[PDB]
Order: structure tokens, then C-alpha cells, then sequence
RNA sequence: CCGGGCACUCUAACGGGACUGCCCGCGAAAGCGGGAGGAAGGAGGGGACGACGUCUGGUCAGCAUGGCCCUUACGGCCUGGGCGACACACGUGCUACAAUGCCCACUACAAAGCGAUGCCACCCGGCAACGGGGAGCUAAUCGCAAAAAGGUGGGCCCAGUUCGGAUUGGGGUCUGCAACCCGACCCCAUGAAGCCGGAAUCGCUAGUAAUCGCGGAUCAGCCAUGCCGCGGUGAAUACG
């Protein structure tokens, strides 16, 4: 996550699709699901400190 | 099987003959897990040993299985130097483990165009002492008795 | 009047009323063989009849859903024996060795990761 | 019986034979058999001179077939390459033409594997 | 088989620039970045240079160009 | 008769909750359709352990929605009262019409 | 089989739908 | 389908039950063998869970951080190209080489998931991709939707073929400012290698392998045959 590459937030991209998404913790580019905003790392990690609600150890 | 001493697995027997040995050889006919055509297979085939012989096609079945059964096979063992084909007698379910998996494969080999055709004739002709199967439990049990120099590597 | 005895397999659920009378078994409305057919297995759905002797005595009007086909043949084949419970208990004394009763745990065991299916791992060369 | 350039199908489903026609594909057959009320079934053997000529009178015009084909075909590749297209290089020296990796695999444009000598020090694995 | 659609695309920094060299003449040489442009009628006869991701390719242009993009007339690519 | 939806992570911070939703209503109205339960919405995530490689690793985390309806038949005006405003769950939402 | 583009299979693998396969 | 009713299926919440307790034998004991009852036994089946430590293992390009180095540029914006190059070589996979098969038609059983400028019923135009119109859905109440293999009927008749769909020509749909480099998709035409693979080598012990299709994450679209999941059908074999 270089900075003058969190540029991201820019509601003027010029062209909605040059829009990516970045992780709002880290500003990871890849791996960031859309339900939390997060990249697949920080998901993670704040499962893990419980501060996802609902988010738990899935097992079957 | 390094700790147990492996059971067998029981069948159910057949939905027809109510045998399991039947339901075995529909097993080995299987593929895919496609059971049904798989039984299908069998039991037209079953029919053809019919108006083609006066007998029961169970009683062929059972006696073809019968004739490809090997009496001895012959294993390898090093014995410091190279291998020796060990010739030794053949459990009674090895036996029959590998008479089907035979007249399956001898079946497939043959030239009739159709599936339940060549598992008849192949049941048929292995039933009277000839074919593919026959011959290939002959070519072992020649094996076996062409080595007799190491039958004295009982095990 | 009636007898009612559940029945799963597979993720197969089956409703199993027997009922006296001739003996011809309905299946989602289609006739026994029409719900099946084609299957050479079906044939066995009714064998908990012809174990205490039934058949000719009980009718029998059955539900299926979930699953497969073949799956449902085995629900079946414990709605047909549970129900056939309540009728006479005497028969339990008869399905008991032949394991009609018996409900069949055995199920789709599920995909793991860093696996290809389960157990089915991917395949390496080392070189 | 001959249809269509010089070629001659036989013995088989009128369907399955005009296959063996160069620009007749498998639909453009099921379609004339469509439009000349022949039954696609009959094998070419036994057909009516009749519907032989209704057969060929169709075909012969209303497509482009055999030789004629071919000769667009041939014409238009030879265009993309006479305009210096991109497309046209590709064609220019047979490798795939239609965005295709070509690191590995492109046989089929390429031809028999022409083998050489390469650094097995490293693991190419 | 190629697409595009019902509204072909071409980059109009010299959609007019082009027809503008029609209005009065024809003019020598072009510089375009827009190699994403397609060719309509009034290109042919002018010399437009593409680029190629490093330079500025004098491509001449033909009737039996028409259509197909610039691009494709300057490759990108240096090989053997 | 007004149709009740209770929503929530927490399995017992709704189907605890939603007997508050009901009994507080079986002496003030009809008798209630009592509490339904209806399936989750269970939303996965399935996430590479370790930050770099080693994508043979995973490690699963789930989402579940719970769900609850209940419904009060006859749109008791006497209900009304002890319900309104008197409940103790933080994390729940509720979805309700006539 | 499933890699004929013109097919039903071809289709259903692809999952796609046309002419070979109807969207019923 | 409506009245109607919660017995049944189911949905989701609590709880019951299995303990070698229960019977014969061996045993010093633990426990081992066998049976009875039971849906289930003896760890019932599958997960989450992986010690002290090891490999100066992997990641300073997720993030954090000491030192070091650049600070009209080793910072920054942009247009375009490249990451997609191709004489070659390897890994992992996909689809196959076919009759236990391929095709067309008709007919039948699933689970887990997703859905607001979203899934899209149904209708019309188009061979079709899709386009126009438009009902319902805050979604156990509507949609994605067909499950496929299967069953029934017909066709093909052993052929590089009605096997196999590579490659290439043409036309067109769609997402997106824009598909040359470099998207997927439909339709016509083309119709390649491949007849089951040398030495060598991988997976799997049961609902597993094998086989069939289904959903999702990311995502405008998509190069997914990948990955994480679901259920259908359902083996062989283990002396040792
Ligand atoms: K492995
Ligand atoms: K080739
Ligand atoms: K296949
Ligand atoms: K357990
Ligand atoms: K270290
Ligand atoms: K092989
Ligand atoms: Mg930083
Ligand atoms: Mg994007
Ligand atoms: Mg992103
Ligand atoms: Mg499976
Ligand atoms: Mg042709
Ligand atoms: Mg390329
Ligand atoms: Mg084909
Ligand atoms: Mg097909
Ligand atoms: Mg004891
Ligand atoms: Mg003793
Ligand atoms: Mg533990
Ligand atoms: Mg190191
Ligand atoms: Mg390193
Ligand atoms: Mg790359
Ligand atoms: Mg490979
Ligand atoms: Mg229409
Ligand atoms: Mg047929
Ligand atoms: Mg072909
Ligand atoms: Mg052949
Ligand atoms: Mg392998
Ligand atoms: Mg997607
Ligand atoms: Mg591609
Ligand atoms: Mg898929
Ligand atoms: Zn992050």
C-alpha cells in the first residue's frame, strides 16, 4: 500500500471502472472482500480479536 | 493393513438370484459407480446364455467363474541377487477376486459389438473350458509349476 | 386402520403408511413403478414386506423428498419397516437380523481444502 | 450422386453425406433437406433423380462451397497480410492468431515440437 | 469474428483533427496515443504515425484498411 | 394479526428476546402464533492462514443470520402496552407489519 | 463432449445457452 | 388451489441417549474376543484444535519496525506499451481418443448458497448471444432454476466416424470512455492432434476412489478448465 496509490478514494475516478476496491486497514489491492471492506489478512486478524460481530469459527 | 487383519466386506446379495457372488461380478462390470446400467449389463447377458442354452444362466455363470479360478500363482521375492517368481497356492478369495476380474476383462476384449453380448459369450465359452479368462489362468497356473526350482521359498 | 413409520437415508425423507388391502404401493401419486422404473434396485424398497410375510395384506400410500432416487429406495425401505412396527411389534423380532430398522449414517463426507475432494489430494511431482 | 463441386457422398444419411461437402456444415444440411421436403433419413443410394436435382438445384445456389470457398478463404487471409495488419504477421509466420498464449502449447498453429538445447542447471520443473 | 456493436468507437481528438486537414488540404504526418481509434473514410490518403507504446509509426493508410483499428498496424512487440 | 420478523447473529439475544415479544402479549391479546424460528443465512468466508503463500492452508469463518417471526393474531390495542417500549437485546433488529 | 462448443453438454459445461441449448 | 388443522416432513432451540452399563469367555488389572438390546456402540462418521523445539524455512510487496540509501528525483500525475513476448523444457489441470459411447426428444429425484440501479418470473423480436416490455422479491412466501449422470423412445454401426472440438475465415451480441496489442459469449463455415500414452510417476481403505452436475467468494466484464463449498450414483482391495 504505497500512498500516493490511496488515492483510491476518489468518488471522480473519471470512469467508474478504473474504481478498485482497497482494504479500509491496510490498503491491500487484492483479496479485499466486499462484505467487510477488509483485504483477506485483516479479516483475519480481527476475527480473531473478536471485533467482526457475528464472525465466528466456522466447522462441519 | 499394518495393525488389523483387514475383514472382508460383506454384499447384498442379488436383487434377481438373490446371490452376492452375482452382485460381485456386477461390481466388476461397474464403472463410474454406474450400478444400475451396470446390472442392467449382467442380466440381458444373463438372458442371451438363455435360447442360446436350455440351462440357467446361473448355473453357467457359476461354473465359468469356476474354470478361472488359478490353483497357484506366482509371487516375486529378493532373495540377494535378483528376484525368484515364488509359485505358491492361491487363497480361496483371491480365487474368486480374481476369476471375475478376469471374465470382465477377457469380456471387454472380445469383438462382439455390445457389452451384454460379450459378457455372455465370454460366461458361455469360459463355462465350457475355452476363452480369454480360461486361457489367462492357465498362462498363470503355467507360471506357477514352470517354477517349481523355488518352491522351496514357501512363505 | 393405518400404520406409519418415518425413514431417512442419504438425506432421503420418507413417509410410509401402510394400510390394509391389495397391496399396490403409490409414490408421490405415480404407481411404484412409475416413480422408479428403470431402476433395477427398487425391487428391494418393499423387501421389509416379504421378510414378516407381508405384501398381500398392506396397501400403501408413500411421500419421498431429498435427495436421489436410490436414497429414497432405502428411506423407503424404513418407512415400510418402521410403520410396519406399529402394526405388530412381534415384528421387530423379525427386522432386528435383517437390519431394516437400522437408519443408514452413512453420508457425503465433506470437501476439505488443500484437498481435491475430501480425501482425493493433488497429485505432485517431487522432480 | 454428385452435388455441389466435385464431390460425390454415398451410401448414408443424406444429412451425414452433404457433410462431406466443403461449406456444408451439419446445419446448413438439415436445412436444405428442409427446404426441398427431402427426408433426412434416406441414404443418398436411395434417392430420387428427382430430389437429387431439387437436392443440388438449392445447394449449388444459395451458398458459397468447395473450391470457391477456399479461394475467400485463401483471399481474405492474403488481404490481412498484404495491409500490414497485426492479424495478418500472425498468419505471416503461422502462430496463433486469435490472442493466444504462446509460451507453451499452440501445436496446432505451430506444428511438430522442434526440440534445442536449453539450461537444465536450473529447475525448469 | 469480430464486435463491436451499433455505435463503432473512434477517439475524436483527431476525428475532427483528421477532417479538419480535409476542410483546407490534407497536411503531411499525424501523432495519435489513441491506437484504440477505428479507421473510417476520411482517414484514407493521410499518414497517420501510432504509437507503439515506445514511438510514433508512420502508417500510411488504404481503402482495405477501413475498420480496423490503428493498433494493429503498429506492433508492439520486438521479436527475433 | 401483525407479522413479526426478529433478526440477529446471537441465537439466544433473539429467541430469548422473542418470548419477551409474547408473553407480554399472551395476557394483553390473542394467544400468538407463538415464536417461528426459519433457516439461517449463513455467509462464509474462507481466507489463506498465512500471509504470503502456503495457499493449502485456509481456515474457515462464518456469518450466521438467525431468524424469528412470531405473530400476533388480532392487533390487540391491550398488547400494545406492555410491549411498545420494554426489552433488554442490544444486537437485534425488527422487521414488523399488520 | 463437454468441449463441444455446439451441443448440449458443450452448453451445460460452458454454461451457457443458444440454439444448442434453449433456455427452455 | 381455498377453508382448515399442526399428526407428518421440515425449519432452529433445548434436551435425552452409549457407560464396556448390560450378558458368555480370557485376564492380576487395564482391556481383548463374541452376543443381546438399540438409530448408534466401544474414538459411531467428519471437523475446529497441532507441545518443548527444528529448518539462520517463508514474508520487510499485507501491515508493523532498527539500520542503510534516493530526496526537479529510487517521490508524483498522466497517455501508451509491458506483466499476454516464443526455438524450446517442466509442473498442475481441462477435453478427449468413443458403442458400459455420442446425438436428439421426452420424462424424473438434490444440497448448499446468492439476489435493489440485484436475482429477473412471464410476454414479444431474433436460429441464438441478447434486445424491448414487465410481475413478484426487504426474499423457508418471488428469482437465479436446468440439476447432471438417470429413465423412455428414435438415430449413428465401428468409421478417425453423428468419436474429438483444436485451428482458421465470416457475421453478430454484451460489459466497459475504450476490447489492435489483450475480454467473454452466440451463429455459420472450417474440423487439427488424438485409436488409451517410453523410462518413470501421483491419489485413494467407504460413502472413500471413480463419475455427475449445482452454488459462492473476488467481480463491470473476464481469459475459472483455478480455488473454497453441495449434493446425486456409487466400487475394488488390504495375505501380509
Ligand atoms: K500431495
Ligand atoms: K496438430
Ligand atoms: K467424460
Ligand atoms: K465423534
Ligand atoms: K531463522
Ligand atoms: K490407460
Ligand atoms: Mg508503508
Ligand atoms: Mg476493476
Ligand atoms: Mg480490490
Ligand atoms: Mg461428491
Ligand atoms: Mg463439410
Ligand atoms: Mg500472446
Ligand atoms: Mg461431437
Ligand atoms: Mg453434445
Ligand atoms: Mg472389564
Ligand atoms: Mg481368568
Ligand atoms: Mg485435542
Ligand atoms: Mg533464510
Ligand atoms: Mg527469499
Ligand atoms: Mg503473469
Ligand atoms: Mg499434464
Ligand atoms: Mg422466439
Ligand atoms: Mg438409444
Ligand atoms: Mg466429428
Ligand atoms: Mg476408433
Ligand atoms: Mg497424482
Ligand atoms: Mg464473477
Ligand atoms: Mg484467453
Ligand atoms: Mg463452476
Ligand atoms: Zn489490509
Amino acid at each position: 500500500a504505497r500512498k500516493a496509490l490511496i488515492e483510491k478514494a476518489k468518488r471522480t475516478p473519471k470512469f467508474k471502472v478504473r474504481a478498485y476496491t482497497r482494504c479500509v486497514r491496510c490498503g491491500r489491492a487484492r483479496s479485499v472482500y466486499r462484505f467487510f471492506g477488509l483485504c483477506r489478512i485483516c479479516l483475519r486478524e480481527l476475527a480473531h480479536k473478536g471485533q467482526l460481530p457475528g464472525v465466528r469459527k466456522a466447522s462441519w | 493393513a499394518r495393525r488389523r487383519r483387514a475383514e472382508v466386506r460383506q454384499l447384498q446379495p442379488d436383487l434377481v438370484y438373490g446371490d452376492v457372488l452375482v452382485t460381485a461380478f456386477i461390481n466388476k462390470i461397474m464403472r463410474d459407480g454406474k450400478k444400475n446400467l451396470a446390472a442392467r449389463i449382467f442380466y440381458d447377458a444373463c438372458k442371451i446364455i438363455q435360447e442360446k442354452t436350455g440351462q440357467e444362466p446361473l448355473k453357467v455363470f457359476k461354473q465359468a467363474v469356476e474354470n478361472v479360478k488359478p490353483r497357484m500363482e506366482v509371487r516375486s521375492r529378493r532373495v540377494g541377487g535378483a528376484n525368484y517368481q515364488v509359485p505358491m497356492e492361491v487363497s480361496p478369495r483371491r480365487q474368486q477376486s480374481l476369476a471375475l476380474r478376469w471374465l470382465v476383462q477377457a469380456a471387454n476384449q472380445r469383438p462382439e459389438r455390445r457389452a451384454a453380448v460379450r459378457i455372455a459369450h465370454e460366461l458361455m465359452d469360459a463355462a465350457e473350458g475355452k476363452g480369454g479368462a480360461v486361457k489367462k489362468k492357465e498362462d498363470v497356473e503355467r507360471m506357477a509349476e514352470a517354477n517349481r526350482a523355488y518352491a522351496h521359498y514357501r512363505w | 386402520e393405518q400404520y406409519y413409520g418415518t425413514g431417512r437415508r442419504k438425506e432421503a425423507v420418507a413417509r410410509v403408511f401402510l394400510r390394509p388391502g391389495n397391496g399396490k404401493v403409490t409414490v408421490n401419486g405415480q404407481d411404484f413403478n412409475e416413480y422408479f422404473q428403470g431402476l433395477v434396485r427398487a425391487v428391494a424398497a418393499l423387501e421389509p414386506l416379504r421378510a414378516v410375510d407381508a405384501l398381500g395384506r398392506f396397501d400403501a400410500y408413500i411421500t419421498v423428498r431429498g435427495g436421489g432416487k436410490s436414497g429414497q429406495i432405502d428411506a423407503i425401505k424404513l418407512g415400510i419397516a418402521r410403520a410396519l412396527v406399529q402394526y405388530n411389534p412381534d415384528y421387530r423380532a423379525k427386522l432386528k437380523p435383517l437390519g431394516f430398522l437400522t437408519r443408514d449414517a452413512r453420508v457425503v463426507e465433506r470437501k476439505k481444502y488443500g484437498k481435491h475432494k475430501a480425501r482425493r489430494a493433488p497429485q505432485y511431482s517431487k522432480r | 450422386a454428385r452435388i455441389a463441386g466435385v464431390e460425390i457422398p454415398r451410401n448414408k444419411r443424406v444429412d451425414v453425406a452433404l457433410t462431406y461437402i466443403y461449406g456444408i456444415g451439419k446445419a446448413r444440411a438439415k436445412e436444405a433437406l428442409e427446404k426441398t421436403g427431402i427426408n433426412p433419413a434416406t441414404r443418398v443410394k436411395d434417392l430420387t433423380e428427382a430430389e437429387v436435382v431439387r437436392l443440388r438445384e438449392y445447394v449449388e445456389n444459395t451458398w458459397k462451397l468447395e473450391g470457391e470457398l477456399r479461394a475467400e478463404v485463401a483471399a481474405n487471409i492474403k488481404r490481412l497480410m498484404d495491409i500490414g495488419c497485426y492479424r495478418g504477421l500472425r498468419h505471416r509466420r503461422g502462430l496463433p492468431v486469435r490472442g493466444q498464449r504462446t509460451r507453451t502449447n499452440a501445436r496446432t498453429r505451430k506444428g511438430p515440437r522442434k526440440t534445442v538445447a536449453g539450461k537444465k542447471k536450473a529447475p525448469r520443473k | 469474428p469480430r464486435s463491436l456493436k451499433k455505435g463503432v468507437f473512434v477517439d475524436d481528438h483527431l476525428l475532427e483533427k483528421v477532417l479538419e486537414l480535409n476542410a483546407k488540404g490534407e497536411k503531411r504526418l499525424i501523432k495519435t496515443w489513441s491506437r484504440r481509434s477505428t479507421i473510417v473514410p476520411e482517414m484514407v490518403g493521410h499518414t497517420i504515425a501510432v504509437y507503439n507504446g515506445k514511438q510514433h509509426v508512420p502508417v500510411y493508410i488504404t481503402e482495405n484498411m477501413v475498420g480496423h483499428k490503428l493498433g494493429e498496424f503498429a506492433p508492439t512487440r520486438t521479436y527475433r | 394479526k401483525i407479522r413479526i420478523k426478529l433478526r440477529g447473529f446471537d441465537h439466544k439475544t433473539l429467541d430469548a428476546s422473542a418470548q419477551k415479544i409474547v408473553e407480554a402479549a399472551r395476557r394483553s391479546g390473542a394467544q400468538v402464533s407463538g415464536p417461528i424460528p426459519l433457516p439461517t443465512r449463513v455467509r462464509r468466508f474462507t481466507v489463506i492462514r498465512g500471509p504470503f503463500k502456503h495457499k493449502d492452508s485456509r481456515e474457515h469463518f462464518e456469518l450466521r443470520t438467525h431468524n424469528r417471526l412470531v405473530d400476533i393474531i388480532n392487533p390487540n390495542r391491550k398488547t400494545i402496552e406492555q410491549l411498545m417500549t420494554l426489552d433488554l437485546p442490544t444486537g437485534v433488529e425488527i422487521e414488523i407489519k399488520t | 463432449g463437454k468441449g463441444d462448443r455446439r451441443t448440449r453438454r458443450g452448453k451445460i459445461w460452458r454454461g451457457t445457452y443458444g440454439k444448442y441449448r434453449p433456455r427452455k
